[PDB]
RNA sequence: CCGACUUACCAACCCGAUGCAAACUGCGAAUACCGGAGAAUGUUAUCACGGGAGACACACGGCGGGUGCUAACGUCCGUCGUGAAGAGGGAAACAACCCAGACCGCCAGCUAAGGUCCCAAAGUCAUGGUUAAGUGGGAAACGAUGUGGGAAGGCCCAGAC
RNA sequence: UCCUCCUAAAGAGUAACGGAGGAGCACGAAGGUUGGCUAAUCCUGGUCGGACAUCAGGAGGUUAGUGCAAUGGCAUAAGCC
RNA sequence: GCUCAACGGAUAAAAGGUACUCCGGGGAUAACAGGCUGAUACCGCCCAAGAGUUCAUAUCGACGGCGGUGUUUGGCACCU
RNA sequence: UGCCUGGCGGCCGUAGCGCGGUGGUCCCACCUGACCCCAUGCCGAACUCAGAAGUGAAACGCCGUAGCGCCGAUGGUAGUGUGGGGUCUCCCCAUGCGAGAGUAGGGAACUGCCAGGCA
């Protein structure tokens, strides 16, 4: 009873351009907290880990690495 | 009268009863008191169910209780309007799905254990049924 | 000892062995490695009497489907939550 | 284990040459031996490698393992890589650190025409 | 191949936005409304879309 | 003094078994959403720019929930439907529930929900069972030789109740 | 007014005087780069020294750590010199 | 250069009484009564540890459970 | 062409852990010495240099072993989309999707490009 009622305003994270999307150089594909998929082929990794397209072409989520970490990766096609 | 100690949150969502239960087997005793309905059993209706058939067996037998409360139930107070914060917590209740096996004792006579039952069964809300343990 | 008849089943899923369990009858499979499973239907009433008996869970057992006789073991069995009943028996091809 | 921390060493400068698809020349030193190939951005296939334990190489040599021996094998990746038209490579270390063998070995192939 | 003849047998006034669309897709206006559709394995899956609405007479 | 004998005791960590969790996950659907291709259907149903508005008090019902007492024709959200802004038939009467979306006329026919003994249109219809309570045509724990069906069990013509 | 988790129904968003915690900073290195390193907690042995200081081996393995609340992350370390 | 923190920030600059009161509106919103609900209250029942010298049910009845009426204290804000 | 050893990957526990055995001609490892290039918040222990006396003990590779880790069916069960139904704080029917846990079982990897030794 009282001493509650705060929150804070939704981030609109998630995955913008989902598997098989043709995107262009820059364009963001995942908007993330911490890193959950790592930064693949032809893809970077902003100051947020923002994983941002590197060269224009078709997104692919990879599960490649020891650990099984998700990667995402860009095929220019 | 069975509460937990340290709980990690004061209270809790409300929730929904949906399903059946899980512990359907009778497995530390011999003889049980299986659950056939449906509903929240709170923590006074056990030990008052308990002392009952603890009782009725003299002292002798061992006897397990297979549910635990460990949900706390909030009751809003008298003449106090609605909203202004969720009410504070009163008692504790255990779910109960159709197949819970609640009470369960060994070490005496079957027809002893099937009258113990039934005087515990009487102060239970939910239908109950006795049951037997099977080789599976 | 026990010899139980069965049939092979026709149809499988869960709106085809709900519809077995509301006329006496429940689905079992016999299962035994190097042979391919059989999914059989049986009868309720002449198989949950039967189980009664201790000796149904320890002695090599004989199911005759479509005339040839398998010797199998009670593996596993799955009953209803609250009613005296069966819903499933698993066989494994001793 | 006195490797895994070594193979764990480079694990951070190995894994850029990758990202980066750059052509790397790996290094391998031992306390007798010392070898040097040279591997394409893919990673699996090998294009030119020389090594101290070749008859061609170890056989005007006094010894195989030391400084001077390290520049006799960092002159003949150089010449073979050339040959093939291979110029713009990346040195890789593999957690040795650039101080000695390594350091002649990476030297004598610059000084031969090739260009990291 | 062999045409398919569709007729609807049933209101579209509390339905889905999603059953709505289906019966646009295959052209029905109105109850007892028949159409003469191509069969193929995308007409055929609306009719199993909205199946209990529409009767096939096939 | 060391502990030297002891204790009807409490008891952490681990081992086997049994449960619970919105703020637990070594697992994990159905749907939903994003993108590509392909038929068919739809008076472009899509987007962009410009002229004119209204509206920002919503209600109920189904499904997923928070609060409440899993109380309210209570309250706050998500999605669908209806009323609002939709007449007609049904639920006796009954914005919201079921069927169904009225351009106009006809003393023409076929159906949906719901019904066929009279009020009141249509089966005092056909075959086989159940109920003796006016149950049908309000309500629980619990109690009982009411009654139909089913699988077994015990004793019994060396004679059972 | 701002941040973190749940309610939030496995894309985004989503309310209540619903359930729980924080902020109004810090740093000239606690930033850049190069080189190097791996923790908690238990066992044994040991001088003061004890259940817990420091030393040596073993298990364990990230159950530690992150300037600050929570979530996601981190060994190629984003942790420690 | 602003705890313009009422944090999209009415002024550089601001507290109260009115039962002596007044105007425009609302059953969009309270007091009375009605309405829906029945936590609470009242009434009844179920199991029976026990009291009753013996003896659970002559009379009461612990620890618990299930309902009814719409008589109380309330909840909601549908009518005025 | 086969066997063994070294480097770099694909692949990620059916691939890892434990237990027993085995390998030194070459490669590898331990190893000798340290004034020297270089380093210890002390210590050549680690890093580094100069070499070959010795060993295969440790480590590593290889072979066998299921005692663990791991993978994992078929059948049934739970859940759920759409449409109906009930004595509708919970369920049933038709139809489509269909787990988790568990059982039978599988299993101590497979493979590519170079460079050496041996046959
Ligand atoms: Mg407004
Ligand atoms: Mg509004
Ligand atoms: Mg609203
Ligand atoms: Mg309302
Ligand atoms: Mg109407
Ligand atoms: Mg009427
Ligand atoms: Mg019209
Ligand atoms: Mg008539
Ligand atoms: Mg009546
Ligand atoms: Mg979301
Ligand atoms: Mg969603
Ligand atoms: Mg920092
Ligand atoms: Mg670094
Ligand atoms: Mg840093
Ligand atoms: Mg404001
Ligand atoms: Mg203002
Ligand atoms: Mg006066
Ligand atoms: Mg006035
Ligand atoms: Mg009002
Ligand atoms: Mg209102």
């Amino acid at each position: 009873s009282t001493r509650n009622g705060r929150d804070s305003e939704a981030k609109r994270l998630g995955v913008k351009r989902f598997g098989g999307e043709s995107v262009l150089a820059g364009s963001i594909i995942v908007r993330q907290r911490g890193t959950k998929f790592h930064a693949g082929a032809n893809v970077g990794c902003g100051r947020d880990h923002t994983l941002f397209a590197k060269a224009d072409g078709k997104v692919k989520f990879e599960v490649k690495g020891p650990k099984n970490r998700k990667f995402i990766s860009i095929e220019a096609e | 009268m069975l509460q937990p100690k340290r709980t990690k949150f004061r209270k809790m969502h409300k929730g929904r009863n949906r399903g059946l239960a899980q512990g359907t087997d009778v497995s530390f005793g011999s003889f049980g008191l299986k659950a056939v309905g449906r509903g929240r059993l709170t923590a006074r209706q056990i030990e008052a169910a308990r002392r009952a058939m603890t009782r009725a067996v003299k002292r002798q037998g061992k006897i397990w209780i297979r549910v635990f409360p460990d949900k706390p139930i909030t009751e809003k107070p008298l003449a106090v309007r609605m909203g202004k914060g969720k009410g504070n917590v009163e008692y504790w209740v255990a779910l109960i799905q159709p197949g819970k096996v609640l009470y369960e004792m060994d070490g005496v006579p079957e027809e002893l254990a099937r009258e113990a039952f039934k005087l515990a069964a009487a102060k239970l809300p939910i239908k109950t049924t006795f049951v037997t343990k099977t080789v599976m | 000892m026990f010899t139980i008849n069965a049939e092979v089943r026709k149809e499988q899923g869960k709106g085809a062995s709900r519809r077995l369990r509301a006329a006496n009858k429940f689905p079992a499979i016999i299962y035994g490695g190097k042979e391919a499973p059989l999914a059989i239907e049986l009868d309720h009433d002449k198989v949950m009497n039967m189980q009664a008996k201790a000796e149904f869970y320890s002695e090599v057992l004989t199911i005759v489907v479509d005339g040839k006789e398998i010797k199998v073991k009670a593996q596993d069995v799955q009953r209803h939550p609250y009613k005296p009943k069966l819903q499933h028996i698993d066989f494994v091809r001793a | 284990d006195k490797k895994s921390a070594r193979i764990r060493r480079a694990t951070r400068a190995r894994r850029k040459l990758q990202e980066l698809g750059a052509t790397r020349l790996v290094v391998h030193r031992t306390p007798r031996h010392i070898y040097a190939q040279v591997i394409a951005p893919n990673g699996s296939e090998v294009l030119v490698a020389a090594s101290t334990v070749e008859k061609a190489i170890a056989e005007q040599l006094k010894y195989t393992g030391n400084k001077d021996a390290a520049a006799a094998v960092g002159k003949a990746v150089a010449e073979r890589a050339l040959e093939k038209g291979i110029k713009d490579v990346s040195f890789d270390r593999s957690g040795f650190q650039y101080h000695g063998r390594v350091q002649a070995l990476a030297d004598a192939a610059r000084e031969a025409g090739l260009q990291f | 191949a062999k045409t398919i003849k569709i007729t609807q047998t049933r209101s579209a006034i509390g339905r889905l936005p999603k059953h709505k669309a289906t019966l646009l897709g295959l052209g029905l206006r109105r109850i007892g409304h028949t159409v003469e559709r191509e069969d193929t394995p995308a007409i055929r899956g609306m009719i199993n879309a909205v199946s209990f609405m529409v009767k096939v007479e096939e």
